[PDB]
Order: C-alpha cells, then sequence, then structure tokens
C-alpha cells in the first residue's frame, strides 16, 4: 500500500494506492485536505458577501463559478440581469473556459513531462487575467459577476483588447497543437488510457468533457441554455472513444469553439445597463446614493442587511469548464442563505478514478487525474 | 542586416554614459537598453520609456543610489518608486 | 533575445577545446616535437625501446645517417 | 601507471567533494523485472561471443566466420522471438 | 607534465559541466518565451557557481549503511570524469588499444551506483524505483553495445583513435546513419535525459546538498561525454595531421550542437511510459540492431572491404 | 501479401528488420567481391615469411622477392 | 518583432506558421490607457413616471 | 583590508550571496495561490531568472511557499515536509489564507495561519497575492538572507 | 450542433504509397522532428519576461491592492464611522468602534483592518458612502512579522496620505463607471 501524496498530481491528493508490482490494483483517494467549510460559512454570510466564496471553489474558473450562484440567486428572486450584462457574463464565461482549458491541457502535460506547452500558454493566460483585472480589479477572484447583473461596466478599451487577444490566440492553440497532439509519445501516454464507457459515465455522474468524450452528447450550454447561450452559435466537440486523448482533443476544440463564441459576443454586445434596475436587488449607483434619499436608504440596507430573497429552493446548473457546476441554494425569507450545496464537477470525477484507472501503471494514474481536470477546491469545498 | 543589429547594440552600450555607466546599469539593472528619460523624481529614481519595445517593457525605472539614507546601489526594491510615479510605471495612467 | 544564451555556450566551448589542444601540445613538448609514439603492438614498443638504447635514454632523440 | 595516476586523482576529486560536502555544512517482489535481468545477461553473454568479431573479421576463413556469426545472431534473435511470443517482454 | 595534462582534461570538463547547466536553463527558456537566468552575474555566467555552493553549504543529509549512500555519488562522478580519459580529442590522453570496451565497461558500472542507492534508501519502493532504473541502464546497454559492435567492425579495432583515420573522407553517419539515430536515442536513455527520464520522474530526490551535486555533476559530464562519443564515432571531425586543433575545434562545434540537441529534445517531448520505454528497445530497436549488426559483418566481406586491423 | 502491406505500414520496423537480416544473408552469397575478403586478408603479411632452402629442384619459388616468380597482389592493386 | 528578417524567416519556417502576423508580445496595438471618460447609460425604471415599483 | 573581522564579514557575504542567488523553492500547492505563482514561474515574471527553481523536492528545497489554506488535515503534513527540508530553509506564507486564516478564518477545518504550524519568514498579502507581489516577497526574502551574519556571530561568540 | 473529434470518417485502404508514407513516419520519426522545429522557432522569438524591479506588470485603475483610509482636502479624515464597511466585509476583517469626537463630530476611535483576514474583495471600496476606505494601488506590502499585517487607523491613514495622489487619480478615472 503506497500512499502517494508535493504529490506530482494537481492540488494535494493523498491517493492511497495498492501497487501489485508497478501495476496499481486499487486507488482510495483521500480528499479532505482542502475542505475549508465553504458551505457552513455561507449560511452565516449574506448573499452578496457569499459571492466571493464561489470564486474560490474551483479556483481556475472563477467567473463561470460565480455565474452559477448569480443565476441561482436571480432565480429565487424572479429577477433577470439586463441584456448587456448577460452578454458580458457569456464573454467572461468563455474567457474562463479558455483559461481553465489552458490550465488543464498544459498542467496535464507538465505531469506527463512536456514542460514548454505550459510556458507558452501561461503567458497567454496573464494576457487574459489582465482582462479580469481591467474589468474588476482582481487578476483572479474578481467578484465581477454579481447575484443580479454584473458589478461595473466594461472599461472603454476592453473589447478592442479582447479582439486582439482572440485574433492571435488560435495560432497559440495551433502551436501546442503541433507539439503535443501527434507526438507518438503523447498519444502513447494518452491514447487508450482511462477509457470510460457511455452508460458507466452517466451512472457515475461524470457530467462534463468526461461525459462528452465517450460520445454522449450533453452540453448544458445548448441543452438548457442559461444566460444568452441561445443567441450564440457553437459546436459541442463530442469525442468518439473516451481515451484520455479524445478527452484532450475535446478540450482543445472547446478552446477553439469558445473563440467562436467570444467573437460573436464582441460583434453583438448591446448598449444598455450592466445590473438590473431594481434597487431592492442591485445596489444604487454612486451618484444616485449621494443625491437621492431613496437611493441612500437602499444602499445602506443592501450593504448592511441584504436582498432578503423570497423563501424557496433551486438547483441551477451551468456548464463550468470542468463540467456541470450547480448550486442547490435553499432559502428562508432571510437575507442570508440556509443551505448552499455546491455540486462540484470533480467530486463525481475523482470517484471514477478507481474504475477508470483499472489495470493501469503508477504513471497512468498521473494521466487519469490530469484528464479529470480536478481542482481540489471544488471537490473539498 | 546583421550589421544593423550590431550597430544598435553599440548605441546601447555607448549610450549609458562611459563604461562606468554601462557597468552601473549592466550589473544592478541587468539590462543595457537606452530609452528617453521621462523624468527624475526627488528621491533620485530615473524613469524611461521606449515605446518601440513590447507593452511589458516600454517603461522602466532605474532606481537611485541612495534613498531615505539606505544605500540602494544593489539592494533595490520596487517600493522605492514614489507613489506619484508608481502608476506611470504600472501603466495605470499613460501620463508622466 | 537568444544571443544571451551564447555567453554560456562560449565558456563551455572554450573549455572543451582547451583539453584537445592541451593534450595535443603537452605531448609534442614532452616527446621532443615529435608525436608520442603510439605502441599498439609490441613491435612498436620494441622499436621504441630500441630507439631509447640507441641514444641518450629517451626515444624521442633520434640519431640519423650521420651515426 | 599513467592510467593509475589519472584514476586516483579521479577518486580523490570525488572523495574531496563529498568530504567537504559533509564537512563544510558546519519487500517489493516481481518476476518480470527479474526475468529481464536474466534476458539481459543472456544478451550480455552474447555480446561477448560477438565482441571478438573485429579480430575475427581478418580471419582467413571468412566464410566460416560469417556462417558462425550469422547463426549466433539468428539463434539469439529467435530466443527473443519466443520471448515476445510468450508473455515475456510483455511486462 | 602528465599531471598538467590531467588537470587540463578534468578541470576544463568540470567547468564545462557547470556551464551546461546554465545553458540548459537559457535554451530551454528562450524556447519557452522566457529570458532564463541573467540577473546573477553578467548574462547568468556566475549562475552555475552560485547554486553549487548552496548545495554544499546546505546542512548534512540525515538518511539511514552510510556507505552505499556516500559511495554512490563518488562512483557516479568518478566513472563519468574517468571516461574522458581516453576520448581521442585529437590525441587522446591515455591511448588504450581496447578503448571503446573501456567506455562501454565504465558506463555499465554506473548501474551499481543506482543499485546501492536503493539498498541504502531502506525504502522498499525506492528499491523498486532503483530496479525500475536498472532496466533503462542495462537494457539500453544491450542495444548500446551491439550498435558499437557494428561500428567497430567497420573501423577495424576497439581503439577510438582509429576512427580519426576511418573518417578522413566521410562521416560514419552517411554509412550507418540508421544506427546513429539508434545511438542517439540510446545516448538519451543512458543519461536519463528527458524523453527517457524517470530518475526524477514519479518523484535522486533521496540525496540533497553535496551528494545531490556529485551525481548531478556526473550526469551533466556524461551528457557531454556521450555526445562527444557521437561526435567521434559517427560525426568524424576533419583531421589534419599538421594542425591538430581544427580537429578539436570541429569536435568542439559538433559536440556543442549535439549537446544542444538533447537540451532541445527535453523541452520538446513528453516523457515515455516505463514499459513504453522498454517496448521501444526490445521490440522496436533490438531486432533492427541485431539484423543491422549482421549486415555489418556482411558489408565488409562481400564488398571485399574487411577493415585493416591496426 | 496484404498483411505484408499493412505490416509495411504498421509495425514497420520488423519488416525492415527482417529484410536486412535477409539481404545480409544474400549479398555475401552473390557478389563479385566476396572472394576477395579471404584473399585480401590472407595476403596481408603479418608474420615473417621464412625462406626455404634451395635444393634447386624448385622453379616455382622465386629466388628473390622482386623476381617475376611467386604470388602477386596486383589483384589487390587496381582492385 | 524587431527581428532581423532572417531570424523571422527561420522562425516562420521552423514553426510552419507566419508567427510574425500574430505575435504574442503586444506592441502599440493594445488599447491606450486613459481611454476617454465614460458616460454610461441609465437603464429602464428611471422614468419619473409610470414607474411604480409594484409593477416591476 | 586586514582584520579577522573583515575576512569573516566578506566570507558570509559570500555564503549569503550563494543562498540568496539560488533559492530552490518548494510549493506545496494548496488552494489557488499556487496558480498565482505558476504565473510567476511562467514567462511574464520568470522566477528562474532570479535563480528560482520551478519544481524542487523537499530534500532539495531552500524555500517553502505555503500557498492556500492550511486545513487541519494538511497541517500534520506541512510540518512533516518542513521538518524534512534541509536545514538551511526558509518559509514564505502566501495568501491571506495562509498568513492568517483569511476567508475561512473561522472555519472549523482551517488552521488560522501557517505560522501556527511552521515558523514563517515573509508574509505575502492578498487574496490571490499578485505574482509580482510574490516576486516582491521572494526578493524581500533575498534582502533578509543578505542581512544574516552567521559567521560574524560565531566569531564574536 | 456537434463535432466529432478523433472520429475516422472512413477506412482508407492501405496503398503502398500510403504505407510507405506511414512507415517512414514511424521509422524516421518524422512527426517528432516536426515538434522540434516548433521549439527552435520560439527560441528565436523575443522573450516576454519583464525586469521585475525595473519594469512593472501593468495594473489599471480598479486594481484593489492595499487598503487605505482617505482624508478630505481640508485635512478631515473622510470616515464618519457609519460602520457598514464592517457590515459588508465578507471576512469580518474590519473592526470599528466609535465615539463622538470633542469637536462633536462622528469619528472612529479604532479602525482595524486585519489584512491576513481580508480577502481583498473590494466591497468595502463599494459600500463606503463618503468613500473613505479605498482599495489602494500598492500590492507590495509583504511583511516579516504577522503583527505588521494587522493594520490600525494610524497605518491606514498614513497609507492613505502616502498614496492619496494616485488614489485620487484612480478614483477620478473610474467613478463615472461606478
Ligand atoms: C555570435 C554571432 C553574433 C550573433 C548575433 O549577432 O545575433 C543577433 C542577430 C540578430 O538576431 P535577432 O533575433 O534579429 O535579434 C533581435 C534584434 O533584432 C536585435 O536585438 P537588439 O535590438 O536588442 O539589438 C541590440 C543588441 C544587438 O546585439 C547583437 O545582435 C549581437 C549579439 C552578439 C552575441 C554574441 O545588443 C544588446 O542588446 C546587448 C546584448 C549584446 C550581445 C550580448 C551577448 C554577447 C555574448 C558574447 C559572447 C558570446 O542574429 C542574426 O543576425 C542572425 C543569426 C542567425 C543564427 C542562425
Ligand atoms: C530532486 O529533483 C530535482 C532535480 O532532479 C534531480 C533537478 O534537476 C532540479 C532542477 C535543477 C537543478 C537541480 C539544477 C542543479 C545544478 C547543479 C547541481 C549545478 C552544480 C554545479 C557544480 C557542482 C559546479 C562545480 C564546480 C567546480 C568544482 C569548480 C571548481 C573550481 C531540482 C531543483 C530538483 O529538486
Ligand atoms: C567562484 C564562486 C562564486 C564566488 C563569488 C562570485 C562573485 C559573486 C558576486 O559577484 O556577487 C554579486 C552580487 C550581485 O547581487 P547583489 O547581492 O548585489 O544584489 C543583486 C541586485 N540586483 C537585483 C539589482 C541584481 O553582489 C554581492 O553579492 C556583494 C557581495 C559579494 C561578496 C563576494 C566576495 C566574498
Ligand atoms: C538549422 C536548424 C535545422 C533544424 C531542423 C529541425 C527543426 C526544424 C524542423 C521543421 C519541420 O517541422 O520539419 C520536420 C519534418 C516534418 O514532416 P512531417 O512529420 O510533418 O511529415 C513529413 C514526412 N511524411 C510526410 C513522410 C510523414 O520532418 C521531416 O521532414 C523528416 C525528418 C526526418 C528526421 C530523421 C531523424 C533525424 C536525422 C537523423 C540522421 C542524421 C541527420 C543529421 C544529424 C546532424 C548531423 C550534423
Ligand atoms: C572507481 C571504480 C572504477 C575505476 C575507474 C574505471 C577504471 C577502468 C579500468 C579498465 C582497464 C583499463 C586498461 O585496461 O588499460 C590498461 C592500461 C594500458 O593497457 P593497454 O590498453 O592494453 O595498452 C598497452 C599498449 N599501449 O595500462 C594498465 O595496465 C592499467 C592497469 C589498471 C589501471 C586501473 C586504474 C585504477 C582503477 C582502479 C582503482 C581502484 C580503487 C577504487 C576501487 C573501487 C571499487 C568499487
Ligand atoms: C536479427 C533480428 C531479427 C528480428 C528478431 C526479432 C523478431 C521478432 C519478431 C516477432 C514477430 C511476432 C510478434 O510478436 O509481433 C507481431 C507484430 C506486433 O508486435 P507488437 O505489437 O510489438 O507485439 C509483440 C507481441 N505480439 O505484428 C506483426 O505481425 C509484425 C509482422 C512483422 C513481419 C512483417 C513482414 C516482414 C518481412 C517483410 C519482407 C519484405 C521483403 C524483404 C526482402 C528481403 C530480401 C533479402
Ligand atoms: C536500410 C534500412 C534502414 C532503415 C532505417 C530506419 C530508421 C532507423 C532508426 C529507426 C528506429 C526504430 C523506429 O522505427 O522508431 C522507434 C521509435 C518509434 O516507435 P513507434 O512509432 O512508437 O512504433 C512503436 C511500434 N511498436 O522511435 C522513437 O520513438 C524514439 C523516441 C524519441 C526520442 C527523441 C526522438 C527525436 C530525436 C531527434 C534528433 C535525432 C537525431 C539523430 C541523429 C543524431 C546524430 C547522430
Ligand atoms: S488566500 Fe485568497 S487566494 Fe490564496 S487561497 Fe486563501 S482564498 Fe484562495
Ligand atoms: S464605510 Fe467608509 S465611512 Fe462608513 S465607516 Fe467604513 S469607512 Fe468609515
Amino acid at each position: 500500500t503506497l500512499n502517494f501524496g508535493h504529490p506530482a498530481a494537481h492540488g494535494v491528493l493523498r491517493l492511497v494506492l495498492e501497487l501489485s508490482g508497478e501495476m496499481v490494483r486499487k486507488c482510495d483517494p483521500h480528499i479532505g485536505l482542502l475542505h475549508r467549510g465553504t458551505e457552513k460559512l455561507i449560511e452565516y454570510k449574506t448573499y452578496l458577501q457569499a459571492l466571493p466564496y464561489f470564486d474560490r471553489l474551483d479556483y481556475v474558473s472563477m467567473m463561470c463559478n460565480e455565474q452559477a450562484y448569480s443565476i441561482a440567486v436571480e432565480k429565487l428572486l424572479n429577477i433577470q440581469p439586463p441584456p448587456r450584462a448577460q452578454w458580458i457574463r457569456v464573454l467572461f464565461g468563455e474567457i474562463t473556459r479558455i483559461l481553465n482549458h489552458i490550465m488543464a491541457v498544459t498542467t496535464h502535460a507538465l505531469d506527463i513531462g512536456a514542460m514548454t506547452p505550459f510556458f507558452w500558454m501561461f503567458e497567454e493566460r496573464e494576457k487574459m487575467f489582465e482582462f479580469y483585472e481591467r474589468v474588476s480589479g482582481a487578476r483572479m477572484h474578481a467578484a465581477y459577476i454579481r447575484p443580479g447583473g454584473v458589478h461595473q461596466d466594461l472599461p472603454l478599451g476592453l473589447l478592442d483588447d479582447i479582439y486582439e487577444f482572440s485574433k492571435n490566440f488560435s495560432l497559440r492553440i495551433d502551436e501546442v497543437e503541433e507539439m503535443l497532439t501527434n507526438n507518438r509519445i503523447w498519444r502513447n501516454r494518452t491514447v487508450d488510457i482511462g477509457v470510460v464507457t457511455a452508460e458507466d459515465a452517466l451512472n457515475y455522474g461524470f457530467s462534463g468533457v468526461m461525459l462528452r468524450g465517450s460520445g454522449i452528447q450533453w452540453d448544458l450550454r445548448k441543452t438548457q441554455p442559461y444566460d444568452v447561450y441561445d443567441q450564440v452559435e457553437f459546436d459541442v466537440p463530442i469525442g468518439s472513444r473516451g481515451d484520455c486523448y479524445d478527452r484532450y482533443l475535446c478540450r482543445v476544440e472547446e478552446m477553439r469553439q469558445s473563440l467562436r463564441i467570444i467573437e460573436q459576443c464582441l460583434n453583438k454586445m448591446p448598449p444598455g445597463e450592466i445590473k438590473v434596475d431594481d434597487a431592492k436587488v442591485s445596489p444604487p449607483k454612486r451618484a444616485e446614493m449621494k443625491t437621492s434619499m431613496e437611493s441612500l436608504i437602499h444602499h445602506f440596507k443592501l450593504y448592511t442587511e441584504g436582498y432578503q430573497v423570497p423563501p424557496g429552493a433551486t438547483y441551477t446548473a451551468i456548464e463550468a469548464p470542468k463540467g456541470e457546476f450547480g448550486v442547490y441554494l435553499v432559502s428562508d425569507g432571510s437575507s442570508r442563505p440556509y443551505r448552499c450545496k455546491i455540486k462540484a464537477p470533480g467530486f463525481a470525477h475523482l470517484a471514477g478514478l478507481d474504475k477508470m484507472s483499472k489495470g493501469h501503471m503508477l504513471a497512468d494514474v498521473v494521466a487519469i487525474i490530469g484528464t479529470q481536470d480536478i481542482v481540489f477546491g471544488e471537490i473539498d469545498r | 542586416e546583421l550589421v544593423e543589429v550590431l550597430k544598435r547594440g553599440v548605441q546601447q552600450v555607448t549610450g549609458h554614459g562611459g563604461l562606468r555607466g554601462l557597468l552601473r546599469v549592466f550589473f544592478r539593472a541587468n539590462d543595457i537598453r537606452i530609452g528617453t528619460l521621462v523624468g527624475e523624481d526627488k528621491y533620485g529614481n530615473k524613469y524611461y520609456e521606449d515605446n518601440k519595445q513590447f507593452f511589458g517593457r516600454h517603461r522602466w525605472v532605474i532606481y537611485t543610489t541612495e534613498m531615505n539614507g539606505k544605500n540602494t546601489f544593489w539592494d533595490v526594491d520596487g517600493s522605492m518608486v514614489p507613489p506619484e510615479w508608481h502608476r506611470w510605471l504600472h501603466c495605470m495612467t499613460d501620463d508622466p | 533575445m537568444w544571443f544571451e544564451i551564447l555567453p554560456g555556450l562560449a565558456i563551455m566551448g572554450v573549455c572543451l577545446v582547451i583539453p584537445g589542444v592541451s593534450t595535443a601540445y603537452i605531448h609534442k613538448f614532452t616527446n621532443g616535437g615529435k608525436e608520442k609514439r603510439v605502441a599498439r603492438v609490441q613491435y612498436q614498443w620494441y622499436l621504441m625501446e630500441r630507439d631509447r638504447r640507441i641514444s641518450g635514454v629517451n626515444r624521442y632523440y633520434v640519431s640519423k645517417g650521420l651515426e | 601507471m599513467n592510467l593509475y595516476t589519472v584514476i586516483f586523482i579521479n577518486i580523490l576529486l570525488s572523495l574531496t567533494l563529498i568530504l567537504v560536502a559533509f564537512w563544510l555544512p558546519q519487500l517489493p517482489f516481481s518476476m518480470k523485472f527479474f526475468l529481464v535481468a536474466i534476458t539481459f545477461l543472456l544478451f550480455d553473454l552474447e555480446i561477448a561471443l560477438l565482441l571478438p568479431l573485429p579480430w575475427a573479421i581478418q580471419t582467413i576463413k571468412t566464410s566460416t566466420m560469417m556462417i558462425m556469426a550469422f547463426i549466433l545472431v539468428t539463434i539469439l534473435s529467435l530466443g527473443l522471438a519466443y520471448e515476445w511470443t510468450q508473455k515475456g517482454l510483455e511486462w | 607534465m602528465f599531471f598538467i595534462n590531467i588537470l587540463t582534461l578534468l578541470v576544463p570538463i568540470l567547468i564545462a559541466m557547470a556551464f551546461l547547466t546554465l545553458v540548459e536553463r537559457k535554451i530551454l527558456g528562450y524556447m519557452q518565451l522566457r529570458k532564463g537566468p541573467n540577473i546573477v552575474g553578467p548574462y547568468g555566467i556566475l549562475q552555475p557557481f552560485a547554486d553549487a555552493m548552496k548545495l554544499f553549504m546546505k546542512e548534512p543529509m540525515r538518511p539511514l549503511s552510510m556507505s552505499l549512500f556516500i559511495i554512490a555519488p563518488t562512483l557516479s562522478l568518478t566513472l563519468a570524469l574517468s571516461l574522458w580519459v581516453p576520448l581521442p580529442m585529437p590525441h587522446p590522453l591515455i591511448n588504450l588499444n581496447l578503448g571503446i570496451l573501456f567506455i562501454l565497461a565504465t558506463s555499465s558500472l554506473s548501474v551499481y551506483s543506482i543499485l546501492w542507492s536503493g539498498w541504502a534508501s531502506n525504502s522498499k519502493y525506492s528499491l523498486f524505483g532503483a530496479l525500475r532504473a536498472v532496466a533503462q541502464t542495462i537494457s539500453y546497454e544491450v542495444t548500446m553495445a551491439i550498435i558499437l559492435l557494428s561500428v567497430l567492425l567497420m573501423n577495424g579495432s576497439y581503439s577510438l583513435q582509429t576512427l580519426i583515420t576511418t573518417q578522413e573522407h566521410m562521416w560514419l553517419l552517411l554509412p550507418a546513419w540508421p544506427m546513429a539515430m539508434m545511438w542517439f536515442i540510446s545516448t538519451l536513455a543512458e543519461t536519463n535525459r528527458a524523453p527517457f527520464d524517470l530518475t526524477e520522474g514519479e518523484s535522486n530526490v533521496e540525496y540533497a546538498a553535496g551528494p545531490f551535486a556529485l551525481f548531478f555533476m556526473a550526469e551533466y559530464t556524461n551528457i557531454i561525454l556521450m555526445n562527444a562519443l557521437t561526435t567521434i564515432i559517427f560525426l568524424g571531425p576533419l583531421y589534419y595531421i599538421n594542425l591538430p586543433e581544427l580537429y578539436s575545434t570541429n569536435f568542439m562545434m559538433e559536440a556543442l550542437l549535439l549537446s544542444s540537441t538533447f537540451l532541445w529534445i527535453r523541452a520538446s517531448y513528453p516523457r515515455f511510459r516505463y514499459d513504453q520505454l522498454m517496448h521501444l528497445l526490445w521490440k522496436n530497436f533490438l531486432p533492427l540492431t541485431l539484423a543491422l549488426c549482421m549486415w555489418h559483418i556482411s558489408l565488409p566481406i562481400f564488398t571485399a572491404g574487411v577493415p585493416p586491423y591496426m | 501479401s496484404a498483411f505484408l502491406k499493412n505490416a509495411w505500414a504498421k509495425e514497420p520496423v520488423l519488416v525492415v528488420s527482417f529484410s536486412v537480416w535477409g539481404l545480409a544473408i544474400i549479398m555475401p552469397m552473390i557478389s563479385p567481391y566476396t572472394k576477395y575478403a579471404s584473399m585480401i586478408n590472407k595476403a596481408t603479411p603479418y608474420n615473417y615469411p621464412v625462406p626455404v632452402r634451395d635444393d634447386g629442384n624448385m622453379p616455382d619459388v622465386p629466388s628473390h622477392p622482386q623476381d617475376p616468380l611467386g604470388p602477386s597482389l596486383d589483384w589487390l592493386k587496381n582492385l | 518583432a524587431s527581428a532581423t528578417r532572417v531570424i523571422q524567416k527561420l522562425r516562420n519556417w521552423a514553426s510552419g506558421q507566419d508567427l510574425q502576423a500574430k505575435l504574442q508580445l503586444r506592441y502599440q496595438e493594445i488599447a491606450k490607457r486613459t481611454q476617454p471618460p465614460p458616460k454610461l447609460p441609465v437603464g429602464p425604471s428611471h422614468k419619473l413616471s409610470n414607474n411604480y415599483y409594484c409593477t416591476r | 583590508r586586514s582584520r579577522a573581522e573583515y575576512v569573516v564579514t566578506k566570507l558570509d557575504d559570500l555564503i549569503n550571496w550563494a543562498r540568496r542567488s539560488s533559492l530552490w523553492p518548494m510549493t506545496f500547492g494548496l488552494a489557488c495561490c499556487a496558480v498565482e505563482m505558476m504565473h510567476m514561474a511562467a514567462p511574464r515574471y520568470d522566477m528562474d531568472r532570479f535563480g528560482v527553481v520551478f519544481r524542487a523536492s523537499p530534500r532539495q528545497a531552500d524555500v517553502m511557499i505555503v500557498a492556500g489554506t492550511l486545513t487541519n488535515k494538511m497541517a500534520p503534513a506541512l510540518r512533516k515536509v518542513y521538518d524534512q527540508m534541509p536545514e538551511p530553509r526558509y518559509v514564505v506564507s502566501m495568501g491571506s489564507c495562509a498568513n492568517g486564516g483569511g476567508y475561512y478564518h473561522y472555519s472549523y477545518s482551517v488552521v488560522r495561519g501557517c505560522d501556527r504550524i511552521v515558523p514563517v519568514d515573509i508574509y505575502v498579502p492578498g487574496c490571490p497575492p499578485t505574482a509580482e507581489a510574490l516576486l516582491y516577497g521572494i526578493l524581500q526574502l533575498q534582502r533578509k538572507i543578505k542581512r544574516e551574519q552567521k559567521l560574524k556571530i560565531w566569531y564574536r561568540r | 450542433t456537434y463535432k466529432y473529434v478523433n472520429k475516422k470518417e472512413q477506412e482508407s485502404e492501405v496503398d503502398m504509397k500510403s504505407a510507405t508514407d506511414n512507415a517512414a513516419r514511424i521509422l524516421m520519426w518524422t512527426e517528432l522532428i516536426r515538434g522540434l522545429g516548433m521549439t527552435l522557432s520560439y527560441l528565436f522569438r523575443e522573450p516576454a519576461t519583464i525586469n521585475y524591479p525595473f519594469e512593472k506588470g501593468p495594473l489599471s485603475p480598479r486594481f484593489r491592492g492595499e487598503h487605505a483610509l482617505r482624508r478630505y482636502p481640508s485635512g478631515e479624515e473622510r470616515c464618519i464611522a457609519c460602520k457598514l464597511c464592517e457590515a459588508i466585509c465578507p471576512a469580518q476583517a474590519i473592526t470599528i468602534e466609535a465615539e463622538p469626537r470633542a469637536d462633536g463630530s462622528r469619528r472612529t476611535t479604532r479602525y482595524d483592518i486585519d489584512m491576513t483576514k481580508c480577502i481583498y474583495c473590494g466591497f468595502c471600496q463599494e459600500a463606503c458612502p463618503v468613500d473613505a476606505i479605498v482599495e489602494g494601488p500598492n500590492f507590495e506590502f509583504s511583511t516579516e512579522t504577522h503583527e505588521e499585517l494587522l493594520y490600525n487607523k494610524e497605518k491606514l491613514l498614513n497609507n492613505g496620505d502616502k498614496w492619496e495622489a494616485e488614489i485620487a487619480a484612480n478614483i477620478q478615472a473610474d467613478y463615472l463607471y461606478r
């Protein structure tokens, strides 16, 4: 019984393994090393002051995570974000899937041993964070996507700069494309490893690129269109066989398909307000709170007490880059939530490691964790 | 062709004062590059800008020799830059 | 720019030619300006030794027709 | 001697380093791994029976030389062939 | 004078060892869009000297027979620096009639260091990872040796000095290129460099400070030596008896470029699987090598080209 | 034949491997030079050639190395 | 950029792509800082009439 | 200059320079601060330039950067890895999660700071402490390592 | 709309030419050489790194960075202790206790931001009515001791005085947006 765990794996995984020789016969992953109490702390915090927590569950896809809480709270308040805000959330949501996939594809290679793909793309990633920082002020952990609408309008130069990044980004995917997609060494390390059959993937609740890689056609972005994913056109990259290669190839395609969605969002973003105009849900503007009494009262109450969302419960799932990220928010009439079960695409995927890594070497397990794109913040919550 | 690059190289080397100057820059700033002094703050830091270079490296600061008493010949830290000139260096404002 | 990698390579190179030039001139100094005889097989060692006996004690000294 | 001189400097240089290094600061089992090691020597021995080939090239016979050498290489390779055919070499 | 020569071969090589490390940290850098180490010293020239001291200064190791632990790095540095004793850069230092057998035998002994490392680790799996390495070293030894035997039979002797006379008209790459590639890949395995590198993979880590350094120095010196053997056996530098140094000048150029190549290989390729590595040698290369070995006993005879002994 | 084809495209090492095995097992048999190897190496004079007494009953043996009698390596020359 | 043509040609070839057209380093193409002041639009509900909240 | 004091000041200056120039760090990799350093290792702010090793095993690591929350289940480990690092060793606490509990301070599963578990040398502040900010913190460690005068203390001890 | 990645549309039957092309791909490692070309190409590209002390990575006006308390131009500290900056802080970082100053004005006797507790959300910047507490640009405030990170009113007011000129410029640039 070798207790693997800095473990070469992503995050901290004490993967209690049983080495039948170098071949590993059983894995018993011991997560819990990053359980922070995220869901017991949220019960003691108002709906706005719990948003930040959602940027730290999966820490590589911040805004898409905070689009699941924002959609939930918005449902429970029967309020909808203004048209410009919904496009901005879709614009930032695809910048995050490019950001997560650059994370997942390059760090997987770092584990296998290819070191250069990480450096080339990570420079392209700081180019992207800059977009977060220029719109929210935080490179990552922005807090930009608010429960109702988004917080502040895009600065007047961001969409031009997002065009220049998107214009040249595809060559950058093309470049690691050449360096790590046909190398016999990659294919051998990735092809026919961790094959998961279609029905087994649905039964284990995989719900992600892991679901799509084996050929099941499910994208919450087209099936159940949240925000504006009904007005943007993209092709889900369904893979055929399920080996860790087909899953890589799917992740590289989604980066390409996201550039197609980002293009549409820059081309068609509407003039308008970025946050719903109900002062009861979204704070009043700085000038208004300093000149109108109804606005100061609404600013004081919203910041000090809260939205006080109507009693109810909802499970809202959005296609986070890892997979289906859902928040089951149970709400009493109070301004602070009662329960917030964060479904993490990752709690299900890590469970599959024992089944997927069957008849596999110590080295294959490093690839198996890499192809689940598991970030332990989401699993541990 | 190649002669041109060598030429601009000479310009750079010969640019930062005499050899003394080049060594001052070569060893503490680790970069022999010549720009346009955009100003000198009262602490002593000298700021330069070369718009030809990429966004990341078009604006640089060559810190002082002594700040607030402490010798800053080798022990240069970022905070040495004054708050007024901090945003110019970080590109927060495009105005010196 | 890549040219900065050159300084390091140069130092490596200079330090890989020294050995080849050094070994090949500390031989032509110790052996009297004549390449150190390579005695692969005994015959050669014999001839070499014979040379020693022929003059001084060192084989590199080489007597000629004028002897 | 010349070699002895070089080698002792070689050990001295390494022992010097380790000494300063310690002075300046002031059961798993398997059959496949085992099987290969065997294969390795069976091949290592063959390397031996093949090493004199540079001197044997100059042998006056020539025909017998090659006839012999070709037989050795072929029979070992068949050994390999059966290693492949059997689970051996399939880890 | 002999000592002077001893110093001229070891000291320069060791210094070259050091700067290879720097060069590995800049060529990998520029390939990955980063300057690499330039801030310590000028252009990073003082960088190799800097960390070495760190290691040494780092306080003593705390492991558990205290000999199979200290013998292992000493052996690794001793064999690697020793194998430079016969290299025939122009004139060799100690010309050995059976020179290539010396290089093959000395390389093979590096395995014992690996073996003892584990028996001293006292860690069961460490032993595993050690036996898990004996196959990369000994298995990449079986094709490594046969590839040389093919060469020798076209050189006529085991002495590395003969190849300077064999390659006076053409490199042995033109002929025998198929093996060069297979010598290059085997040289990549035997120096545990990237495409074939589990030594730090699946984490060597057992040694810190001075022991770490010695093995490490050894690896890098080897990295050069094996590349240098490629630059004598297959890429034959032009030799002029009147001026020997153009031999060493070109030996310098070819060795640096092929040393640059394994640096370039590392950044460019993901690491192979343990069995994928042995699958290559025993399935892909050994049948190619054994057959091409026979072709090199036949090419001489029926082309009436049997090489001149001596 | 068909497998041969795929074999040429899949597992294309063994194919080459065997091919060489054979080509080395054939060229020697059929070649205009194979015979020379046993001669060229035979001729190379390594051990002193001891001279035989002249009973005077031998015309074949050359009485002097440069004589027009005896073995010749002009075959080696202009080879 | 700022690369001697030959290096560029080697670059483009070794990569197999016109990397010059789409350089990663940014040069005077990025939005200038201090972009003009923004007068953002006020959304609905700001009407001064027929804006009863009970109806929204 | 000539004085046993001057020789002992110059030689530590040498010993301090070696440790300062080559700080092989070891990143545990907790939470998200590890990403904000994977950005330091990346091309915009290379760390290697400064003499920093992207990946170093504990036994060969000079600096441990604790990025991310130290839960009460990873604490017993951090201490082990800190305890198994070679003697000359330094700790940099990155993130309000590690230097202090940060969001998650009052959690039942989070240690309120790594200072409780491992002695900490430089505390780098910020929820995702920016990557320059870590680079400033690593440079501040280098300023702390320059000031240390171990040989001087042994001489006048 | 879906897209098959790694799905072979059909079974191209091997043609010698095809077989050779493939066999050559395995035998002479053709694709491996392709990968080496890509890395050699970048070796020739300009590196993207910045001299960190001399050059700084660009941060635009909204960067949250380090907390500071501003003062009116006259010299009267802006905070009037409404204490909703304390109410909306997600981490419980800000602790405020107040009493009527001798002037009779409302002011905070103690304002303590625990920066190790703070997760730099920037809501305090948002919440303040007088905008007394602002997210200042500086990100370089790494400290040797944990206590230094805890900040009382005097450090923040001093932080405010030091960076007021840039804070004013930053708020000037972004207030229309807010
Ligand atoms: S500090 Fe902020 S960023 Fe670093 S881990 Fe804790 S939460 Fe994630
Ligand atoms: S909100 Fe602004 S003003 Fe009211 S207390 Fe907090 S800081 Fe002082």
